[PDB]
RNA sequence: UCCUAAAGAGUAACGGAGGAGUACGAAGGUGCGCUCAGACCGGUCGGAAAUCGGUCGCAGAGUAUAAAGGCAAAAGCGCG
RNA sequence: GCUUGACGAUCAUAGAGCGUUGGAACCACCUGAUCCCUUCCCGAACUCAGAAGUGAAACGACGCAUCGCCGAUGGUAGUGUGGGGUCUCCCCAUGUGAGAGUAGGUCAUCGUCAAGC
């Protein structure tokens, strides 16, 4: 369980942060949340937290 | 073998005993998994912490099928 | 039966979150033959209205149908109406919100008794 | 088929043969499972569709795959998971399965003493034998290698063993 | 049998432990379906003088607490575990028409002429005695015969296997426990 | 040759015994 | 020895050893019995000596019936051993007796045989015990 | 996590027993639906045993993981 | 004034078992699945349209105490305080007081609404 980061798809530099197993799920998450600075439900879809 | 090691002893059981005036948000019940239930205005927490919804006194019923011990408050 | 202890489990926690929320309730009873509607109070012990398909000025012998539910939906409203309720919650009572019991709640709910 | 013989016959037959008051106590018709154990080469993943098509249409309804229950790992393997086939021909479909079991159907493959004599349990026997997975209609000499079995017994949907033993019987049938 | 008895309006544990260790007496109770319960006092010596009897307990006892005279079967008996002497009595009302069960000694009569005794051999092993019946109290047996007369080496006599006398009801029998009684076995 | 073997046992008690204890009657299908 | 077959634990505490003994003080199987009088404990080596004595001076027959069981450990800590290092390790099993307990019972001798029987019993024993019949 | 711990909390020992340094994008949410396990008796490869048909049943199953405490509105189980 | 439904109050003195009995209204079983809807495979569950039949199953009412479950009185054990002793344990004063068992109970008692009598 490496840390992950979800950057939002709306045009801010707002992320959500979490972990993923990677060697049981490698493909990237595009899970709908709320982003704050824009003030709606967008996707976010992101890994490479450095 | 060896044997040492206890834990932290996280101060369990009833606050608030069966006539007490009870303001709307105080626990209740901590509570290591449903002892006793959650009856008219009390709330069951996360972790089985039963708090007040209201106000009023608490009562302790034993109620109904399955021989519950329920946390109940009485607006009295 | 193992059908109606069945369905009495099902409904269950409808009916026990009912009475958490202090709640007027919708009750139904079909049956095979017609089906029943009913308003308790928010407590469970008592009845402000109640509409059947046996009020007898609807029982014809074409009596237990999509048709008859819809006719006991407006006969459950006006009766509502007149017991001062709103705000109801609809209990379909373990029956699986489809056909008759869906049509009775959608023709209480044409009547302003409102879910 | 069960008509002429059975909607004026057999249900005013039993009503005088088991000395029954009134008439529903007389058998009805309603449910077993096959329980083709296809867990013979447990770790496969590939011969239960092949056992689903060779149940499919010989029955001419789908089944499902019945899965294991627990890990015992004595007999065979637990990863093994779906082991099973399965199809009722409903009371609707028994009308043309009564007349192709037993009827010219019934030499299977062979038998010595096919006896109604060697069980005394309280509960209604009879008589006939399956140990064939091709004795159906719409079976090849030779399509696909064939491996099944297929198990039916009777109950009475009713009470004991001489109150239901006449009802499962519809023709000279031992 | 007789036993004289008194009123005992005075109840508890340090009154009752006065009774055993300054009066010399014993507390007991009188009760049965028909009447409330009554405590009595009795003497250490005068009921332990009945307890010596064999027949005892399943026995019409006449019991006298002032002039009144009462019917009395003993059903339930206290004792000191480590000593051993009565404390207190607790018997019950006997009334002609009730179903009474008590407990009745067996008796094991004949054991010397016995065919897994004398030929082969073996010895008897009683398990049980002090059979509980279900009995009006016209018919109350003193004693219950157990024939061991007729019975073999490995042999088992079980509940049914003796005699129910004029209109007694075994209760054990009465559930589908048929209990061993006796038992003839090979020696060690 | 004596080496193929049938696999059936569940079938096995005299063709419709009723049960073998299991008890219900006729076709395959909890439908 | 007696001891249990196994255990769900090795140690027990040291408890204390209270009351009378109104569970065990009938004489449910035999006819004559040996009941303490005392409390104390029984070491199951005591209680085999017991045992013992009595089938071993009944000589002909008759049925012994032991009915005390030593199912407490005892531990015991090693000489030149320093005091609180770990719980010392079990050593023989114990018998907690009150007074009224029932120790052995026989049937199948004559009282009196029965009675010198259990004078041999009473004599390998740390307990202050008696003689009783079946009620 | 249980005992010691004295029926509220708390409570020591180089006292008695076990565990953890995580898993999971569903093992989370919700709606709808469903009960487990066990004896039985059933022999033409398994034979006490798999797959089921459950009569008796009568929570003893399960819960990601130690123990304790909880679970029918199941907190168990399946699906959208 | 009772019968059948639905909903609750209360959770065995209310349960389980065994027996009798209920069909016209009610409910259950029932007939058929075109059409809604459904079956890890279903018209056997879920669903619709019913009105030929049956109260067999189930459910309900009435009976029975063998089972389960309640359960006295009395005593016993424990124990607060005060004092004793032969002090790893008991006793006395005083207050309290079981669990078990014994006698004995129990085959429930209520309320709201709706159709019938």
């Amino acid at each position: 369980r490496e840390l992950i980061r979800l950057v939002s798809s709306a045009g801010t530099g707002h992320f959500y942060t979490t972990d993923k197993n990677k060697r049981t799920k490698p493909e990237k998450i595009e899970i709908k949340k709320y982003d704050p600075v824009v003030r709606q439900h967008v996707i976010y879809k992101e890994a490479k937290i450095k | 073998t060896r044997n040492g090691r206890d834990s932290e002893s996280k101060r369990l059981g009833v606050k608030l005993f069966g006539g007490q005036a009870v303001k709307a948000g105080n626990i209740l019940v901590r509570l290591r998994g449903t002892k006793f239930h959650a009856g008219y205005g009390v709330g069951l927490g996360k972790d089985h912490t039963l708090f007040a919804k209201v106000d009023g006194v608490v009562k302790f019923e034993t109620k109904g099928a399955f021989g519950r011990k329920y946390v109940s408050i009485v607006a009295a | 039966s193992v059908k109606k202890e069945t369905r009495l489990r099902r409904a269950r926690k409808a009916r026990l979150k009912m009475r958490e929320l202090e709640t007027v309730r919708l009750c139904v009873y079909r049956s095979s033959q017609h089906i029943y509607a009913q308003v308790i109070a928010a407590d469970g012990g008592k009845v402000l209205a109640s509409a059947s398909t046996l009020d007898k000025d609807l029982r014809e012998g074409a009596t237990g149908n999509i048709d008859a539910a819809k006719k006991v939906g407006q006969l459950v409203a006006e009766r509502a109406k007149a017991a001062g309720v709103t705000q109801v919650a609809f209990d379909r009572s373990g029956f699986k919100y489809h056909g008759r019991v869906k049509a009775l709640a959608d023709a209480a709910r044409e009547g302003g008794l409102e879910f | 088929r069960l008509k002429e013989l059975y909607r004026k016959e057999i249900a005013p037959k039993l009503k005088e043969e088991l000395q029954l008051a009134n008439v529903m106590e007389v058998p009805r018709v309603t449910k077993i499972t096959l329980n083709m154990g296809l867990g013979e080469a447990v770790g496969d993943k590939k011969i239960i569709e092949n056992a689903v098509a060779d149940l499919e249409k010989i029955t001419g309804q789908k089944p499902v795959v019945t899965y294991a229950r627990k890990s015992i790992a004595g007999f065979k393997i637990a990863a093994g998971w779906p082991i099973g086939v399965k199809v009722t021909l409903r009371s609707d479909r028994m009308y043309e399965f009564l007349d192709r079991l037993l009827s010219i159907s019934l030499p299977r493959v062979r038998d010595f003493r096919g006896l109604n004599a060697k069980s005394f349990d309280g509960r209604g026997n009879y008589s006939m034998g399956v140990k064939e997975q091709i004795i159906f209609p719409e079976i090849d000499y030779d399509k696909i290698d064939a491996l099944r079995g297929l198990d039916i017994t009777l109950t009475t949907t009713a009470r004991t063993d001489d109150e239901g033993r006449a009802l499962l019987r519809a023709f000279k049938f031992p | 049998f007789i036993v004289n008895a008194q009123v005992r309006s005075d109840l508890g544990k340090g009154a009752s432990r006065r009774l055993r260790r300054n009066a010399g007496l014993v507390p007991a109770v009188v009760y049965g379906g028909d009447k409330e319960p009554q405590s009595v006092t009795l003497e250490l010596r005068e009921i332990a003088k009945l307890l010596e009897n064999e027949a005892a307990f399943s026995h019409v006892i006449a019991l006298n607490v002032g002039g009144v005279k009462e019917t009395v079967l003993i059903k339930a008996l206290q004792r000191h575990p480590a000593k051993g002497f009565v404390m207190h009595a607790d018997f019950l009302r006997v009334v002609a028409d009730h179903k009474l069960t008590a407990h009745v000694p067996l008796h094991f009569i004949n054991e010397e002429v016995a065919v897994g005794v004398k030929q082969a051999g073996g010895e008897i092993s009683h398990t049980i005695s002090e059979v509980e019946v279900s009995c009006l109290p016209k018919d109350l047996p003193e004693f219950i015969e157990v024939d061991m007369a007729k019975v073999e080496l490995g042999q088992i006599v079980h509940l049914s296997d003796l005699k129910a006398p004029k209109g007694v009801e075994l209760v054990q029998l009465a559930h589908g426990n048929d209990l061993a009684v006796a038992n003839i076995h090979a020696s060690r | 040759k004596a080496d193929i073997h049938p696999t059936y046992e569940a079938i096995e008690a005299t063709c419709s015994c009723g049960n073998v204890i299991k008890t219900r009657s006729t076709l395959c299908k909890p439908i | 020895m007696l001891q249990p077959k196994r255990t769900k634990f090795r140690k027990q505490m040291t408890g204390h050893n209270r009351g009378l003994a109104h569970r065990g003080s009938k004489v449910s199987f035999g006819e004559y019995a040996l009941k303490a009088t005392s409390r104390g404990r029984l070491t199951a080596r005591q209680i085999e000596s017991a045992r013992r004595a009595l089938t071993r001076h009944v000589k002909r027959g008759g049925k012994i019936w032991i009915r005390v069981f030593p199912d407490k450990p005892v531990t015991k800590k090693p000489l030149e051993v320093r005091m609180g290092k770990g719980k010392g390790g079990v050593e023989y099993w114990v018998a907690q007796i009150q007074p009224g307990k029932v120790l052995y019972e026989i049937e199948g001798v004559s009282e009196e045989l029965a009675r010198e029987a259990f004078a041999l019993a009473a004599a390998k024993l740390p307990l202050a015990t008696s003689f009783v019949k079946r009620t």
